[PDB]
């Protein structure tokens, strides 16, 4: 299989300068030109740099032409991105593409699955977890509120993944430069509080894992 | 019956390869006469026309720098491209 997958990345202050690599698997890497690309939180796409399918030539678009500089060595199939001087705006998920040639134009044929650049000034912050029970029914939804962390992303799991079917894991929201999401599960009657549930928040930026037992109020 | 500045042998892993000897023209011998050192500091420069030229077997033309007297012998790490590259095929 045709594989790219890129390394390196995470929290950087702005002003300091850091370097992404991609490695390549399963086709000629010399043969191709290959780019790198950038998704702002899931929505928008921009292109940021190529290089020619040798030494060759470098392009750049005009928001990144000065800062960022595109490499590769052709022994190990691999893509190198330095980029220094960098800035609040460069936060993003930066894809690793190579670049066929069609008709006339170009296209991107396969994409690796990222690395995650942000770039901020806050600390890191472990998370506090709050337990949702509530002060009637057969069916019971709890929650567990995960609060005031940074960076993203942090991971709830409800008594191991053994209820995961009835899940609904809720985007972190930012304000107060720290990030806050939700979690509900929902489990029949005849489990709660009869049985444990229990929800799980691990958060890797830190190393921090935290359990919260949902006990009845 | 003729200078021949390739040789692909060795004369009757070895050091004498490429030697073909008989490509010998002298050697020119210089000095002050006299029985004593000459009183000043001397410069000789020899200069040389060739003439009554014929050349065979034509050969491409050395593209790599030379590294010996002797031998072709190049850089194995510095090989360069016969002339100057650019930065597309489609570029001028």
């Amino acid at each position: 299989e045709v594989k790219l997958v890129e390394s390196g990345g995470g929290s950087v202050k702005p002003g300091g300068s850091l370097k992404l690599s991609c490695a390549a698997s399963g086709f000629s890497f010399s043969t191709y030109g290959m780019s790198w690309v950038r998704q702002t939180p899931e929505k928008r796409l921009e292109w940021v740099a190529t290089i020619s399918g040798g030494g060759g030539y470098t392009y750049y678009p005009d928001s990144v032409k000065g800062r960022f500089t595109i490499s590769r060595d052709n022994a190990r199939n691999i893509l190198y991105l330095q980029m220094s001087s960098l800035r609040s705006g460069d936060t993003a998920m930066y894809y690793c593409a190579r670049r066929v040639t069609t008709v006339a134009e170009y296209y991107f044929d396969y994409w690796g699955q990222g690395t995650t650049l942000t770039v901020s000034s806050p600390k890191t912050t472990p998370p506090s977890v709050y337990p949702l029970a509530p002060a009637t029914n057969s069916m019971v939804t709890l929650g567990c509120l995960v609060k005031g962390y940074f960076p993203e992303p942090v991971t709830v799991t409800w008594n191991s993944g053994s209820l995961s079917s009835g899940v609904h894991t809720f985007p972190a929201v930012l304000q107060s430069d720290l990030y806050t999401l939700s979690s509900s599960v929902t489990v029949p009657s005849s489990t709660w509080p009869s049985e444990t549930v229990t929800c799980n928040v691990a958060h890797p930026a830190s190393s921090t894992k935290v359990d919260k037992k949902i006990v009845p109020r | 019956s003729a200078y021949q500045w390739f040789y692909d042998g060795y004369p009757t892993k070895d050091l004498e390869y490429g030697a073909m000897p008989n490509n010998m023209m002298g050697t020119f011998s210089v000095r002050t006469v006299g029985t004593s050192k000459s009183k000043y500091p001397l410069v000789v420069r020899i200069y040389m026309r060739m003439k009554h030229v014929r050349a065979w077997i034509p050969r491409p033309m050395r593209n790599q720098n030379y590294l010996f007297k002797a031998n072709p012998n190049y850089a194995g790490n510095s090989i360069k491209p016969t002339g100057a590259s650019r930065t597309a095929i489609t570029t001028l």
